[PDB]
C-alpha cells in the first residue's frame, strides 16, 4: 500500500506551491 | 507583519 | 530478538566489512550494489537460504582490493541501479530541457 | 555488426565481465582453462551528437557458448591503469573500460614452450633467429576468446540534416 | 474525379466541431453552474485558501528550509551555527 | 603569512584567497625600504595580460604536439 | 561482343564448409531486422515524445484560452501595484511627467497621437 | 640556505605532479612543512567562495 497514496497529496502540494512561488517570484522581481 | 497578508 | 521487538518497517541495518565478508564467504549474500560518491558503501541483498532470509543490509568498507576475489569468487553479482530504461528516461528529460 | 536493442538484452556487470576476462587470461592468476568461449563485440556510439539517446563509453556484447548474448555498459573509464596491470582495483565499481582493455591486451599475449632455457642462454650466433624463431608459440585466447571486432553503431540521422 | 482524398477538411472538421461545442447556451449554463460551484467552495473553505496563499510557504516551509539549509551549509562553529543565524 | 589558521578559528578559509608570496614580498619591501619588491609583484598580478608573450610569438606560432615532443 | 558465362560470374558458396554459427537463422535475421528498424527511428521517436509533451502543455494553455471560467481573486488582483504597495510620492513626480505619462499611455493603448 | 646562490631568500615554486619530489626533499634534508588541509573541502571552501 501507500505507493501512489503518500505521493499524490505531496505532489499536489508541490505543484500548487511551485505555481504560487513562480507568481511570487514575478512579484518580487 | 504584512498588510496584504491579512 | 525477532520474537521480542515489534515490527517497524524495513530499515537497512548497517553492517561492517568483517560481517559482510563472513556472510559472503558463507554464501549468504546474493547481490551487491556499490553506492556512495566515493563508492565505499554497499547494499547487500541476501538470499533466502541465509539465516534471516532476504534482508537489504548496508556496509561501509576501507579500500581493500580483495572484494572482487571474494564476491565473484563465491557467488555474488555486482549491480547498479541505473538500467537502460533509467538512462533513456534521462535522455528524454534532456530532450525536454 | 547490427547494434542490438540495449533495452531488451540481458545486462552483465563490468565486474562480471572483468572476472570472465581474467578467467580467459592465461597470464593471470585466476586463469581457468576449462572456460566457455566468449565472443566480445565492443560498440562505440556514433549518434552521440546526432541522436538523442547517445552514450559516452563502450558497450560490450558478450555471446556465450549457446548463442546467449548479454551486454556490459562500460560507460566511464574506471581506475585508469596501464595495459599490463593485473591487480584488481579496490571498490570494484571502479572497473571501467580501462581494466577491460588491459585484460583484453593481456589475454592475447603469446605463450612460449620451455625452450627459453635453451634460448635466454643459448649457445652462440643469432640465437633469436636460429633457435628461438624455430620454436613457435601457442596463442591461448584464440581457443577461448573471440574479441572479433570493435564495432560502431549505425547513425540513422545525418549530422547536418533537418532531422538533426 | 475524387478530390476528397488527403482529408484536410475532415481534420479541420474536428476543430470546427470543437468550436461549435462551446459558444452555446449549454456551455453558458455549464459556466454559470461552475460559477455557482466555485462560489459555494470559496464560501466553504475560507481558511485553507489563506493557509495556502499566505502561511504555507512564507511562515511554515520557507523558515524551516532556510534554517536547515544554513545549518547544512555553514561550518560547525558557534558563531556560524548560533549567533550569526 | 599563510592564513592556514583561519578556517578552524573563524569559519572562513582565507588561505583560499590570501597570497603568502605577496605578503612575503610586502614584508621584505617594508624591512629593506625597497618598495619595488612589493610593487613589481603587485603590478605583475594586476596586469597579467600585458605579461603574456608578445615577443617571439608572431603570427601563428604553433609547432605540434609531436614536434614539441 | 563477349559473353562471360555465369560460372565465371556467380559465387559457388556451399553453406556447409562455413564455420558454426556463421549462417544466420530466421529468428536471428528477424531479431537483426527488428534492431535495425528500431535504431532507424529511436531518436526521432524520443524527440517526437518530448515535442509532444511540450505541445500537450501548449494545447492545455489553449484550452484555458482567456479569462472565462475563473473567479476574481482577492489575493491576486490583475495589477502588481495593487498587489504590492507602490505609490508615487513627493520626490520624482513633476508636472511634465503628466505629459510623458500621456504619451506612454497613448503608445501602450496603441494610438499614434503623442 | 645562506650557502645558496643569492643568499637566503623565499621563492614561490608551482609544482608539476612529480611523485619523486617528496622523496627528493626528504632524502636531501629539507624540512617539508604541509599545512592543515581540512578534509571537508565543500564546507571549508564555501564561505570564502561566497566572499
Amino acid at each position: 500500500n501507500y505507493q501512489k497514496m503518500v505521493a499524490f497529496p505531496i505532489l499536489l502540494s508541490l505543484s500548487h506551491l511551485l505555481h504560487r512561488r513562480i507568481l511570487y517570484l514575478f512579484d518580487t522581481l | 507583519l504584512n498588510r496584504w497578508s491579512v | 530478538s525477532v520474537k521480542t521487538a515489534w515490527r517497524t518497517q524495513e530499515v537497512l541495518r548497517e553492517l561492517s566489512y568483517t560481517q559482510l565478508w563472513a556472510l559472503v564467504g558463507e554464501g549468504h549474500v546474493a547481490r551487491v550494489r556499490f553506492y556512495g560518491p566515493e563508492k565505499n558503501k554497499v547494499m547487500a541483498t541476501t538470499r533466502a537460504s541465509a539465516p534471516g532470509g532476504e534482508r537489504l543490509c548496508k556496509v561501509v568498507l576501507p579500500p581493500d582490493p580483495e572484494l572482487l576475489d571474494h564476491l565473484v569468487s563465491n557467488g555474488v553479482v555486482v549491480d547498479t541501479g541505473v538500467t537502460e530504461d533509467d538512462r533513456l528516461r534521462a535522455s528524454l528529460l534532456v530532450q525536454m530541457l | 555488426e547490427v547494434e542490438p536493442d540495449w533495452r531488451s538484452l540481458p545486462a552483465m556487470s563490468p565486474a562480471e565481465l572483468y572476472a570472465g576476462l581474467r578467467a580467459r587470461n592465461w597470464t593471470s592468476a585466476h586463469y581457468d582453462p576449462a572456460a566457455e568461449p566468449w565472443r566480445l563485440q565492443v560498440f562505440s556510439c556514433d549518434y552521440k551528437h546526432t541522436g538523442v539517446t547517445g552514450w559516452p563509453g563502450y558497450r560490450v556484447v558478450v555471446t556465450s557458448r549457446g548463442g546467449r548474448r548479454r551486454w556490459v555498459d562500460l560507460a566511464e573509464e574506471g581506475e585508469l591503469v596501464q595495459l599490463t596491470e593485473q591487480a584488481p582495483p579496490a571498490s570494484p565499481a571502479d572497473i571501467g573500460y580501462s581494466h577491460v582493455f588491459a585484460q583484453l591486451y593481456q589475454a592475447y599475449e603469446p605463450r612460449y614452450s620451455p625452450e627459453a632455457l635453451a634460448a635466454l642462454y643459448g649457445s652462440s650466433s643469432s640465437k633469436g633467429k636460429a633457435a628461438a624463431a624455430a620454436a613457435a608459440q601457442h596463442d591461448t585466447p584464440a581457443l577461448r576468446h573471440l574479441d572479433v571486432s570493435y564495432h560502431g553503431t549505425g547513425s540513422a540521422v545525418a549530422p547536418g540534416s533537418g532531422t538533426a | 474525379r475524387a478530390l476528397l482524398l488527403l482529408p484536410f477538411s475532415a481534420v479541420g472538421g474536428a476543430v470546427a466541431a470543437w468550436q461549435g461545442l462551446f459558444n452555446s447556451q449549454r456551455y453558458e449554463n455549464f459556466l454559470m453552474s461552475e460559477g455557482e460551484r466555485i462560489w459555494a467552495w470559496r464560501n466553504r473553505s475560507e481558511n485553507e485558501r489563506w493557509f495556502w496563499e499566505v502561511f504555507a510557504w512564507d511562515r511554515l516551509i520557507f523558515p524551516i528550509l532556510v534554517i536547515v539549509a544554513w545549518e547544512y551549509l555553514v561550518p560547525n562553529h558557534l558563531v556560524w551555527a548560533v549567533l550569526a543565524p | 603569512t599563510y592564513m592556514d589558521w583561519t578556517y578552524r578559528s573563524t569559519g572562513v578559509d582565507l588561505s583560499a584567497v590570501w597570497d603568502p608570496e605577496l605578503w612575503i614580498r610586502f614584508r621584505e619591501a617594508v624591512a629593506q625600504n625597497e618598495p619595488a619588491i612589493f610593487w613589481n609583484k603587485l603590478l605583475d598580478r594586476v596586469q597579467y595580460k600585458e605579461n603574456l608573450p608578445q615577443a617571439g610569438l608572431v603570427g601563428d606560432m604553433r609547432i605540434s604536439y609531436a614536434k614539441f615532443l | 561482343r563477349e559473353a562471360i558465362p555465369a560460372e565465371l560470374l556467380l559465387v559457388k558458396e556451399d553453406p556447409s564448409k562455413l564455420p558454426a554459427g556463421v549462417l544466420q537463422t530466421r529468428e536471428q535475421l528477424k531479431q537483426a531486422q527488428r534492431d535495425i528498424n528500431w535504431a532507424g527511428k529511436r531518436e526521432q521517436v524520443f524527440a517526437a515524445v518530448a515535442a509532444g509533451w511540450h505541445l500537450a502543455s501548449f494545447a492545455l494553455n489553449l484550452a484555458f484560452w482567456g479569462v472565462e471560467g475563473m473567479p476574481p481573486d482577492r489575493y491576486w488582483p490583475t495589477s502588481p501595484r495593487i498587489r504590492l504597495q507602490i505609490r508615487p510620492g513627493r520626490y520624482g513626480n513633476m508636472d511634465g511627467g503628466q505629459r510623458v505619462y500621456m504619451d506612454y499611455l497613448a503608445r501602450s493603448e496603441g494610438v499614434p497621437l503623442n
